[PDB]
């Protein structure tokens, strides 16, 4: 049942500041911590992705490289969750994480997903994938998808453990990537252990009963984490509220040579 | 300055491992037989003095 | 006092003493 | 200046977990079939009480040597991510399973980091492993294009042109699978006859965690220099209640100087301050004592 | 020891090595290397191991 | 001179090399390199550098 | 000449073993193997710290 029904545009806009999340699970409190971990580079170069459906393959998946900085403005019902692996055939194990009206399903099998993923509206898992044998995980919790509002994720790899990282931030109406700083909260870690080299977005797709599926559009945008240090910035209350990227240019390598967030006149 | 940045500095130097496996004795000394426990206490020993 | 003639600008008490005192800096490199 | 007074420890608490499910060792240590050296089975253990003591009750392990930990202080530690691998080598290979070893195995089988921690054991299989016409179910691999990373399993059986003659889909002259059976007999002497390898891979820190020994929990007290025990964090503080909000993620914490300053017990999810007893340095005053004694 | 014209001299029946696999020969550095040679018949040669 | 290889300073480093294939002398000069100093006012009046 | 004499002393202590095989990284990088290479390393550091 794989069908090709998603044709995408892409852009390219500014990161900003967006995409710090907290490295470890411990509190501290006015502290400047540096620490060295893969993050999202600031005003990085990120692309924006445009995919409309209307009532060929024109949706390639796309390279994990070292993991994943996804971030979205639509509503929790459009993005209903994600795909990742190597081959994204039944000779490799794939996982799989579906979001939906009472919580999320996250699955490790070896599927054979379709060429175009997608979740159609009941909800029926068909057009994802074909078929799922020799499944060797399986993870249900609360949703992490809720309800103008921000939606925020990041995903690595490390070391056989598959890392997820949350936050919601509403926003206004302006550029979608806003100013300041939000950072990600851990919410579901997982004991995979696979190997991932090329992931795939799901989208939710409502049936016309009336051009089998209703034409929608959902804007979401895709970074990549690099090896960097940040010097982040722990307030009173144990919240991450500011980060300088050591190695995004002279006065950034300063401040995170000094360990300060301000620099007095003179030549270091 | 100069005071504080050196107690600051020397407070510093628990955290590190200095050859060691790890830079906490009480934990070398719970997890480790006493031949190899000595080794490593001898590691950070020398370090620190 | 200083010499006009000496590109220097050095008086020629100033100049003994610059003669006088005096691959090893590109190792040190 | 003489000494410095310090007050000790009135008693000794220790705070362990609450869960209880005896831990499936037996599973990995009796398994009939074992997995080759090229194609090992890692099993994941979480969530379980670890008992040590009954390996060493019934033991045919010959060699039980262990990198990072005491083995007789198994039982006093918890550990979280911790897998149990399986295979079986040569008689002289085991001691290419170790950290930093150059061997066939080692490099296109079997590779462990240099900062391994953990214990690995060997015993001899020729009564279950061998057999009299030749015992050829283990596999290794001998030909690889580069050494492979510690913990990383190669499967792919890409027949290997082993030479400057292409196989041509033609297995034949220079060019035989990267995977060779052992000719594992019970005639061969000691070196050459099977091994039974299972290495432990207790990954320690100081942490909650989630695996912990045998030790039985205490109660807790307030406000009285006492030695603890946290999943195998042991230290001298006073214990006081806590206003640092901690975040539900979040189990220790840790001050300026990255020392801890407030934990969750994990039976009782409570954050509790480290502070440690009250120490100082002692002088005396006194006079000659040719004039008096008195100090 | 240029074990290259070894290799490309002539279609083999067998290239077996025992203890050392083929591929790291040029870039092992040994003493001494004997060479025999004999003539046997074809069912014969799985004895020369 | 024919029998001598490399060349040394006077600091015990080396500073020539002849090469094997064909007999020359060669300056051995490491590549370049130096300390990166950043001018910069106080970060309150500007943030160039 | 103190000066001089100074920095000539610090760049000759690299030639020296040190309680080390090989005073050279790179031989004891290429020759030996990552336990007792890093062995070797910690005496060199040590030293020339
Ligand atoms: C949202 O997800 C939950 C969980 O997958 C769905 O509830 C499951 O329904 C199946 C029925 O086939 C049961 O076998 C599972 O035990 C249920 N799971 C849980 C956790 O209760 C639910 O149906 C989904 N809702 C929608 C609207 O799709
Ligand atoms: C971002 O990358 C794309 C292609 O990789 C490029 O065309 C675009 O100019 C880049 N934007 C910036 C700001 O560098
Ligand atoms: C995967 O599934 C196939 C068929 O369902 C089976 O033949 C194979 O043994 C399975 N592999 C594993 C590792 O379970
Ligand atoms: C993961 O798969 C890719 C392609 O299949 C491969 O190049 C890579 O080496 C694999 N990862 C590891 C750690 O071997
Ligand atoms: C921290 O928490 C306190 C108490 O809840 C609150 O008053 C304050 O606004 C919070 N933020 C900062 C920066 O202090
Ligand atoms: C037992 O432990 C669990 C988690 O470790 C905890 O949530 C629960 O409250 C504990 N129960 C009792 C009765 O202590």
């Amino acid at each position: 049942q794989c069908v090709n029904l998603i044709t995408r545009t892409q852009s390219y806009t500014n990161s900003f500041t967006r995409g710090v999340y907290y490295p470890d699970k411990v509190f501290r409190s006015s502290v400047l911590h540096s620490t060295q971990d893969l993050f999202l580079p600031f005003f990085s170069n990120v692309t924006w992705f445009h995919a409309i459906h209307v009532s060929r393959f024109d949706n390639p998946a796309l390279p994990f490289n070292d993991g994943v900085y996804f971030a979205s403005t639509e509503k929790s019902n459009i993005i209903r969750g994600w795909i990742f692996g190597t081959t994204l055939d039944s000779k490799t194990q794939s996982l799989l994480i579906v979001n939906n009206a009472t919580n999320v399903v996250i699955k490790v099998c070896e599927f054979q997903f379709c060429n175009d993923p997608f979740l159609d509206v009941m909800e029926s898992e068909f057009r994802v994938y074909s078929s799922a044998n020799n499944c060797t995980f399986e993870y249900v919790s609360q949703p992490f998808l809720m309800d103008k509002n921000l939606r925020e994720f990041v995903f690595k790899n490390i070391d056989g453990y598959f890392k997820i990282y949350s936050k919601h931030t509403p926003i206004n109406l302006e550029r979608d990537l806003p100013q300041g700083f939000s950072a990600l909260e851990p919410l579901v870690d997982l004991p995979i252990g696979i190997n991932i080299t090329r992931f795939q977005t799901l989208l939710a797709l409502h049936r016309s009963y009336l051009s089998g599926w209703t034409a929608g559009a959902a804007a979401y945008y895709v970074g990549y984490l690099q090896p960097r240090t940040f010097l982040l910035k722990y307030n009173e209350n144990g919240t991450i509220t500011d980060a300088v990227d050591c190695a995004l240019d002279p006065l950034s390598e300063t401040k995170c040579t000094l360990k300060s967030f301000t620099v007095e006149k003179g030549i270091y | 300055n100069h005071n504080a940045q050196a107690l600051n500095t020397l407070v510093k130097q628990l955290s590190s491992k200095f050859g060691a496996i790890s830079s906490v004795l009480n934990d070398i000394l719970s997890r480790l037989d006493p031949p190899e426990a000595e080794v490593q206490i001898d590691r950070l020993i020398t370090g620190r003095l | 006092l200083p010499d006009p003639s000496k590109p220097s600008k050095r008086s020629p008490i100033e100049d003994l003493l610059f003669n006088k005192v005096t691959d090893l800096i590109c190792a040190q490199k | 200046q003489t000494s410095n007074f310090r007050v000790q420890p009135t008693e000794s608490i220790v705070r362990f977990p609450n869960i209880t499910n005896l831990c499936p060792f037996h599973e990995v240590f009796n398994a009939t079939t074992f997995a080759s050296v090229y194609a090992w089975n890692r099993k994941r253990i979480s969530n379980c009480v670890a008992d040590y003591s009954v390996i060493y009750n019934f033991a045919p392990f010959f060699a039980f040597k262990c990198y990072g930990v005491s083995p007789t202080k198994l039982n006093d530690l918890c550990f979280t991510n911790v897998y149990a691998d399986s295979f079986v080598i040569r008689g002289n290979e085991v001691s290419q399973i170790a950290p930093g070893q150059t061997g066939n195995i080692a490099d296109y089988n079997y590779k462990l980091p240099d900062d391994f921690t953990g214990c690995v054991i060997a015993w001899n299989s020729n009564k279950l492993d061998s057999k009299p016409s030749g015992n050829y179910n283990y596999l290794y691999r001998l030909f690889r294009k580069s050494k492979l990373k510690p913990f990383e399993r190669d499967i792919s059986t890409e027949i290997y042109q082993a030479g400057n003659k292409p196989c041509n889909g033609v297995a034949g002259p220079n060019c035989y699978s990267p995977l060779q059976s052992y000719g594992f007999r019970p005639t061969y002497g000691v070196g050459h006859q099977p091994y039974r390898v299972v290495v432990l891979s207790f990954e320690l820190l100081h942490a909650p965690a989630t695996v912990c020994g045998p030790k039985k929990s205490t109660n807790l007290v307030k406000n009285k220099c006492v030695n603890f025990n946290f999943n195998g964090l042991t230290g001298t503080g006073v214990l006081t209640e806590s206003n640092k909000k901690f975040l539900p993620f979040q189990q220790f914490g840790r001050d300026i100087a990255d020392t801890t300053d407030a934990v969750r017990d994990p039976q009782t999810l409570e954050i509790l301050d480290i502070t440690p007893c009250s120490f100082g340095g002692v002088s005396v005053i006194t006079p000659g004592t040719n004039t008096s004694n008195q100090v």
